[PDB]
């Protein structure tokens, strides 16, 4: 039962570490999805001075 | 008499003066005669990009223009560049124009064909399409070919693209007896080099026996111009047509760097002030490789098996190359730099290499049914595998762990050796039949072998060879 | 025309009511129309012809960028605040010439084929074009022959050829200039013409090298190519093509060579620099798109020529920097686009103390054995896959935990090689001494043996050898080939010298 | 008769002039417009000649502020790069980035004028000794060896205390380096150079007694500067230290801060002056002028420059291409955290991230950089660590694992010391951390001697014995 109940233990606060570095992924997925849409908006400025 | 005056150099593009009514046509040869660094006069060729207008005009170049000074005579010919095409190529290291990169014989310029010549009818196609056998083992196993279709890759950097093609280009050549014809663009002057020997080698490009030779090369490799670059492609598809449609043989189109032919006119595009369209990409190139690929056809005359070969750039599948290239090619085959960090070559992309001959109508729901039940598991082992490096080895039940050997396993077993690799191999390369494998498979998703290693799965030719292989391994380790 | 236009009103505009009715040629001297910051828009010298240097009135030598219409964007080679508006740039004619000969080694060429190491003026008497073409494949041969590393752990993984090109991938402070000054001490005893070719390194650094490599004596060998951050991007983006006429000088001159290209994605950024300062459009990361190209004009120069062309070997060590090892990048994609075969490395090793970090499944030969001795490509011909599937093992064995005797033996086989790559910082072997290590970890003979007493074992090994075996050590050199005369020994002396450490 | 070309135009500190069809002035020629305020005549318009225009007309560089600028004025052209009051004048004065003293002291003596924008200093010419710079401080000593002589530079985002370990660098070089000392605040929160000016005059690096033996100088750009103020105030700081350099001839203690911040500038520079940025937000130019500015920052040798300088590593992009340009440039970039001052280390610099041309065995001494390799793989392992401590916990780590781990923790806690001048914020009173004691420390942490004393004992702790003795405090607290 002690077995049991520190391997629940850990997968518990495994889950709120997990919850937590999703956030912090998911923090810089949409800052690395503003920088997709700063590169077109590079490749938008460009054309400004082209077309 | 259309005579041009170089009116502006800006790198390969080329405002010209040619005449107010002589000013020709779209995609125009042109010929800048001028004084070399010989002195000599070189013609420069050049295509006609687009109507600056004014009867000046926009043109790509093909060759350098590292003298072009301004106002130079330009003889606009006016059409599109007639390739030297037939058998005369087949033998002949043909340049962009078509000069002999072989320092061969020349070709006979009597055959002759326009560059941007359009593309076929959906009736002229002919209609079957067939499993063209590769001697490579999982690229059969895991896809069957339309034979007469478009064999894409979509490459890695350095993939061993070159030696999958290679190999593959060994086999089926011997195999298909219609003239082979390579083209190595945008590419190493050592692999060309190294594919010119092995096709000396491989007896078709028949060094003694030229023109008995069964294959032609086209030469337009990475040290050529940009629209050198660019144009090269529609020149091995004018030789295309010349076997295919014209000799009408079931016809063999080795095809790359098709990436860095997007490449190229991409570059070419903001030199041609057309605007800038995504990454790297020309804006209308959707409709450049949609005429590569559309001129890339089976036509009912001649089978047009075409190898094709785009780098998949920077391994992003998103990237407008391989997005545009997902609908030109009929079986297609990223690899897996995954299974390239498995270390395995061929190191094929298992689950993302499909075909549209895979089908249990096409392949047999014996060949279908098999890998149904093979890329079944293979694909719950990639997803377990998360719970692998997450939660360990450890946490796995009976069946998943089983199917995580069967992975390790039949990832191994997938991997056999070209004998093309011998050198950054070093392996005897097993031009492995089809059935084999899928006996093999088979076998392994059966767990025969599962008293094997993968170790003793790891780049071999036969499941009896893997038993060997097993034999030999046990052994040692009695050793 | 609305740049010309204006600065055309005072005179060229004036000569133009001048010469209206009337069809002239002002065809050589670009008086300097617009100028700024090394690109000049130069109206006139329309026969000028493309490529040519322009010299300029003040004295300056403007590279032949674009040709506009009335001007002309001319990209000064100087330092340009001594030309006047309107400054006659006489079209110097010249296109890109190079003087060249061997004159330069054994000197730190500045980019002006200048010495600048205050050596004098090497009298180079040849004029290569600096923009030359390149080596055809019809003009290839095979590369035939092995290229000598020194890192034991590259010519295990990589093989360096002679002609060849590959290209280091690496880390800010890889330090990656340091393996190839090794490869120069490699190089030292090659018979190869050297060249150290230094693209907006530190000048510091560059000195500190350049003192090592005069300390080491492959600056006999090299000539070294240099051309600081603070110069021309005319000079920085087109030195490469400079270093690749002395190497074909060399190379015409059927040698074998190499030359060590210290980053061009500073020269990638120089160029990038120079579309930009064209005020033309740019791109991935205000690239152009023809850098690539001129990336490839630089590459494809390095190559081995045919016996028709003198089977020149013309080696090529491209040390591409990265942002963090970012291989997205344009440049580190048309790198990979461009070298047969690259070395990556992951200066993580170097901070988890592999120095060299050979990022080994990331390093790749397109290559092959055909650039190792067949000694080596015998004795570790199967070994290199061999430690990258050693470690795709140990990667699959951290998640479980109880090692199987055949798991726990590769594991330790593989703790083994790795502690095998392990030469230190300018410990080059012998290809005899190299692979002499390959062959006791390919009889396995210290898998046995702890890594800690595997280093030194290894070193007394090496010297016991180089005692004991030297008939060996000329074995494997002389018949290029691992004998079993010559395994034989190494087994021979392997057990002797296991005696002597295991006695130690 | 210097042509006083008439205000063109005028759009940002790039003014347009047209100068005389003749008579244009050089590529970066200073000017002066005749000038106004409401307030008389204030003829401030100093300027840097970027471009020649033509039509008589070429784009400039103002070296100040444009309000009032008539486009018309007459601005009499210098036709000569800009020269500074360079020099021991300067020592003593603060010195705006016209040359003016920034101090209101009296304005100095001008025999020492300087063109700043000058030569680099020879390959032939620079000195080429690979010795180090002792620090003081903890990794400072040990991980990035400082070299003597050279551009060492500090990499690091806002808001890291890049003032606070730059002013406590100050106060252990200024104190230790005899050399003729330079800093130049640039864009700086000039609070903050108020607090550097108030700190020399308290170090008697302003002695202010004898203003001239102050014998360290002030160059300041607020943070308020213009950007083309800001552009060369960095060229006139190292045309002083590099009167400094060859005419003094002395050692070039040099800092200065920040770079990146002058790339900022130069890159809005660039947008007021018709350039296509090529970068993120940067210059085309930003190359070859970074190359500039690292290239008079050769270490002579008639006087090496042991120039500290300062990246304000923008958005904590080592990729954004200021630092990654910048990243070649510099000698030794201390690399600074953001994340251990979220650990709290005063000094934050992922030294792992740091980097030593000085860091060899045959530099540093074998025995250094072997320890130093040992703590450094010890990082490395415990930064490989992490990724599995994250999720999972240590629980499923090894007891090597976990030896390693509080192994390596230590090495971090222990590398955590109290800088000098740092207590403004905190109240400690730094140690200056010797090079051997952290030999020894390193010794015992690496080698598990201190595997008894405690993690949070050493943190902030100097000495090995003074983690010894804070460990005693430690244990004595029960």
């Amino acid at each position: 039962a002690s077995e049991l109940a520190a391997r629940m233990t850990a997968m518990s606060n495994a889950t709120d570490n997990a919850n937590e570095l999703k956030k912090t992924l998911s923090i810089n997925y949409n800052r690395a999805r503003q920088a997709k849409i700063t590169g077109e908006i590079l490749e938008i400025v460009a054309g400004a001075n082209a077309c | 008499k259309n005579l041009g005056r170089i009116a502006q150099i800006i790198g390969p593009v080329l405002d010209v003066a040619f005449p107010p009514g002589k000013m020709p046509n779209i995609y125009n040869a042109l010929i800048v005669k001028g004084r070399d660094t010989a002195g000599q006069p070189m013609n420069v060729t050049c295509e006609v990009q687009q109507l600056l207008g004014n009867n000046r005009v926009r043109a790509v170049a093909m060759s350098a223009t590292d003298g072009l000074t301004r106002g130079m005579e330009v003889i606009d010919t006016g059409a599109p560049l007639s390739v030297p095409v037939g058998g005369a190529t087949l033998g002949r290291i043909f340049n962009v124009l078509g000069e002999p990169v072989d320092n061969l014989g020349p070709v006979d310029t009597r055959t002759t064909s326009p560059i941007h010549r359009s593309a076929p009818a959906f009736t002229q196609l002919d209609t079957k399409l067939s499993i063209f056998e590769t001697g490579i083992k999982v690229v059969d196993l895991l896809a069957p070919y339309r034979r007469g279709g478009k064999i894409g890759l979509f490459g890695g950097a350095g993939v061993g693209k070159t030696v999958l093609i290679m190999e593959l280009i060994n086999n089926i050549a011997k195999a298909h007896g219609g003239v082979s014809v390579f083209g190595g663009v945008g590419e190493r002057t050592r692999e060309g080099n190294d594919l010119y020997m092995e096709m000396k080698e491989s007896g078709v490009i028949n060094e003694q026996n030229i023109a008995e030779s069964k294959v032609a090369l086209v030469y337009g490799q990475m040290n050529e111009p940009p629209g050198a670059r660019m144009r090269v492609g529609l020149t091995a598809l004018t030789m295309a047509e010349y076997f295919r449609d014209v000799n009408e043989q079931d016809v063999l189109l080795f095809i790359d760097n098709i990436f860095r032919f997007v490449q190229a006119g991409s570059e070419v595009s903001a030199l041609l002030g057309r605007m800038p369209s995504a990454v790297g990409y020309q804006p209308t190139l959707s409709t450049e490789m949609g005429s590569l690929q559309e001129r890339i056809t089976s036509t009912k005359e001649g089978s047009i098996t075409s190898i094709q070969a785009v780098y998949v750039p920077a391994d992003d599948l998103t990237d407008p190359a391989p997005a545009t290239t997902f609908a030109h090619l009929d079986a297609t085959t990223v690899l897996s730099r995954g299974l390239a960090a498995k270390g395995i070559y061929p190191a094929v992309d298992p689950l993302d290499s499909t075909s549209t001959m895979l089908q249990p109508r096409i392949v047999g729901e014996e060949h279908y049914e098999i890998a149904q039940r093979v890329k079944e598991t293979l694909q719950r082992y990639k997803e377990l595998q998360d719970i692998i490096a997450i939660l360990g080895l450890d946490e796995l039940s009976e069946e998943d762990r089983l199917t995580v050997a069967r992975a390790r396993k039949i990832e191994r077993f997938l991997s056999q050796p070209f004998f093309v690799a011998e050198v950054f191999t070093g392996s005897p390369g097993k031009y492995v039949g089809l059935a084999e494998t899928i006996r093999g498979f088979q076998l392994i998703l059966s767990g025969e072998l599962d008293s094997l290693p993968e170790q003793a799965f790891y780049l071999v030719g036969n499941i009896d060879e893997a038993t060997a292989k097993a034999m030999n391994l046990e052994m040692e380790s009695k050793l | 025309m609305a740049t010309i236009r204006a600065d055309e009103i005072s005179k060229i505009i004036r000569e133009r009511i001048e010469g209206y009715n009337r069809e002239v040629k002002v065809v050589n001297t670009g008086t300097v129309l617009q100028v700024g910051d090394g690109i000049a828009r130069i109206h006139g010298l329309d026969e000028v012809m493309a490529g040519e240097l322009v010299e300029f009135e003040e004295g300056t030598i403007g590279i032949a960028l674009n040709l506009e219409s009335n001007n002309v964007g001319v990209v000064l080679m100087g330092d340009g605040l001594m030309i006047q508006e309107g400054s006659s740039v006489k079209a110097t004619g010249r296109i890109a010439q190079i003087p060249v000969s061997e004159a330069y080694l054994g000197r730190v060429i500045n980019a002006l084929a200048k010495p600048i190491d205050g050596r004098g003026e090497i009298t180079a008497s040849e004029s290569r074009l600096i923009e030359s073409p390149a080596p055809g494949i019809m003009s290839r041969r095979s590369v035939y022959e092995p290229l000598q590393t020194g890192l034991i752990a590259i010519d295990a993984m990589i093989p360096v050829g002679r002609g060849q090109r590959e290209l280091i991938i690496g880390d800010r402070q890889t330090g990656k200039t340091a393996v190839a000054t090794d490869t120069i001490l490699n190089q030292q005893g090659q018979n190869v013409i050297c060249v150290y070719v230094a693209i907006g390194q530190k000048a510091s650094s560059v000195a500190q090298v350049v003192t090592n490599f005069q300390e080491r004596g492959a600056m006999e060998y090299t000539i070294v190519v240099a051309e600081t951050a603070d110069s021309p991007a005319t000079l920085q983006y087109l030195a490469p093509y400079t270093g690749a006429a002395l190497a074909e000088y060399f190379m015409y001159r059927e040698r074998h060579t190499l030359i060590i290209y210290d980053d061009l994605s500073k020269q990638a950024q120089a160029y990038r620099q120079m579309s930009l300062l064209l005020r033309r459009p740019p791109g991935r990361e205000a690239y152009p798109g023809d850098v690539f190209y001129l990336h490839s004009r630089l590459l494809e120069r390095a190559a081995k020529l045919s016996s028709l062309l003198g089977e020149g070997s013309m080696t090529a060590l491209p040390i591409v920097e990265t942002q963090a090892g970012d291989v997205s990048a344009y440049i580190p994609t048309n790198v990979i686009s461009i070298t047969d075969g690259q070395i990556f490395l992951s200066a993580d090793l170097f901070n988890a103390g592999i120095r060299p970090a050979i990022n080994v499944g990331i390093s790749v030969s397109r290559v092959g054995s055909a650039a190792q001795i067949k000694a080596m490509k015998k004795v570790a011909g199967k070994l290199k896959l061999e430690l990258a599937q050693f470690a795709e093992l140990e990667a699959f064995a951290q998640f479980a935990s109880d090692l199987d005797k055949a798991t726990q033996n590769q594991l330790a086989r593989g703790q083994r090689l790795r502690e095998l790559l392990k030469q230190p910082q300018s410990a080059p072997l012998t290809v005899e001494e190299q692979v002499m290590t390959i062959y006791t970890g390919t009889n396995g003979y210290l898998d046995s043996l702890e890594l800690d007493q595997v280093r030194k074992y290894l070193v007394e090994l090496r010297t016991y050898v180089k005692t004991n075996k030297p008939e060996f050590q000329e074995i494997i050199s002389s018949t290029k080939t691992f004998t079993e005369e010559a395994e034989a020994l190494l087994k021979e002396a392997i057990q002797e010298q296991m005696e002597r450490f295991l006695l130690q």
